[PDB]
């Protein structure tokens, strides 16, 4: 299988298929709880 | 058409245009916006504007040259279809509009607010206590508790709020199992690394990849909604992710998208984020007059008012479960 290893700064994206929109988007560089 | 595709293409371009543009003026590591959020607070009170203030709000929200009616009727056909389209997600999408007790407010932009965003509307006194927790526990309300203020303060020469609620709780297809998640570091965007709760599953995920980056599809429910994740490979960062972002490079990417088998490793994580959107934000995508005393609003008063703040708050909790997000849009008239 590939890899895909969220260890690092990401962009991510929310939406919803039959309608095309992108509900929330953004971007993360610190991993917080 | 206009009114169906385009609009989408146009709206999907307001969402990286405003995460761009976010990204240029705030400096925290974060950011996650609701760009659904926002232009449906923005279009509410959009149904008052006249001249040069519709058209700077317009130019903003990528909507010059659509009719308030068809705006008006497009927002009312997407939420219906968010709010329906999958009964094992929850979904949630509130307006309200609260204002100053005894002025008045022409009834044809009430009506077109009730009516197309189902906005609840309420006169209130802006000077009684019970007026700031009664706006900030309908954000409570409508946010799963996930955003409990969006106001600290009311002016005392406030007008109205237009207020949107955008809720979202999904539960993975696959989800990750709590006792296969592991410490692990993680590489934060000022080059120190920290220790993180990274959780694991090897399955089908749909992937793709180009220049830049891999891209990952995760789906929740009855994969309606899903979780697009876009991870720059080494040397590669996330503000250049940002900055070629557009609806081409979006269409590629979903078009792009194939099943995989991957082994997937991604952090519990967890951000809040709040923005004074007036500031600089839409100023830079061309609303500039609704802020100033010059704008123009006679479809809500025969008073001249204008937009004194856009607040914006956002939460999001990605879990071995799923994901819990939210985003509050609140715009302040004095
Ligand atoms: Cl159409
Ligand atoms: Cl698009
Ligand atoms: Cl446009
Ligand atoms: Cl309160
Ligand atoms: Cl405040
Ligand atoms: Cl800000
Ligand atoms: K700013
Ligand atoms: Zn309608
Ligand atoms: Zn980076």
């Amino acid at each position: 299988p590939i890899n895909f290893h969220i260890n690092k700064p990401f962009v991510f994206a929310i939406r919803e298929k039959s309608t095309g929109v992108i509900l929330f988007i953004g971007e993360i560089g610190e991993v917080k709880e | 058409g206009p009114l169906g595709s385009e609009k989408i293409e146009k709206d999907n371009a307001f969402a990286f245009d405003l995460l761009q543009t976010t990204r240029k003026h705030v400096t925290e590591a974060n950011v996650f916006i609701s760009p659904l959020s926002v232009s449906m607070a923005l279009n509410m009170t959009l149904n008052g504007a006249a001249g040069v203030t519709a058209d700077e709000m317009k130019t903003a929200l990528r909507e010059t040259g659509y009719t308030m009616e068809d705006i008006n009727e497009y927002s009312h056909s997407l939420r219906e279809a968010l709010l329906k389209v999958d009964p094992s997600t929850t979904i949630g999408m509130a307006n309200s509009i609260w204002y100053k007790q005894g002025e008045l407010v022409k009834e044809p932009f009430i009506l077109a607010n009730r009516t197309h965003y189902d906005a609840e509307v309420k006169a209130v006194d802006f000077s009684s206590p019970a007026t700031l927790p009664a706006i900030n526990g309908w954000c409570a309300q409508k946010t799963n508790d996930k955003i409990t203020k969006i106001l600290d303060y009311i002016p005392g020469n406030a007008f109205m709020y237009l207020i949107n609620a955008v809720y979202f709780k999904g539960i993975w297809v696959t989800q990750f199992k709590k006792s296969d998640t592991k410490r692990a570091p993680f590489r934060k965007a000022d080059g120190t690394t920290q220790e993180v709760n990274m959780m694991a599953q090897k399955s089908t995920f749909g992937y793709t990849t180009d220049e830049c980056c891999q891209y990952l599809e995760m789906d929740y429910g009855n994969k309606a909604f899903s979780m697009i994740v876009m991870l720059p490979n080494e040397g590669q960062t996330t503000r250049d992710v940002i900055e070629q972002l557009d609806n081409k490079h979006w269409s590629m990417i979903i078009k792009g998208i194939r099943p995989t088998q991957v082994s997937l490793r991604m952090p519990r994580f967890k951000t809040e984020c709040k923005y004074g959107l007036e500031k600089k934000i839409l100023p830079e995508m061309g609303m500039n007059v609704p802020f100033t005393e010059t704008a123009d609003f006679p479809g809500i008063t025969d008073a001249a008012i204008f937009i004194s703040r856009v607040i914006h708050k956002t939460f999001v909790q990605v879990d071995e479960e799923g994901t819990e997000a939210a985003a509050v849009t609140a715009v302040e008239m004095k």
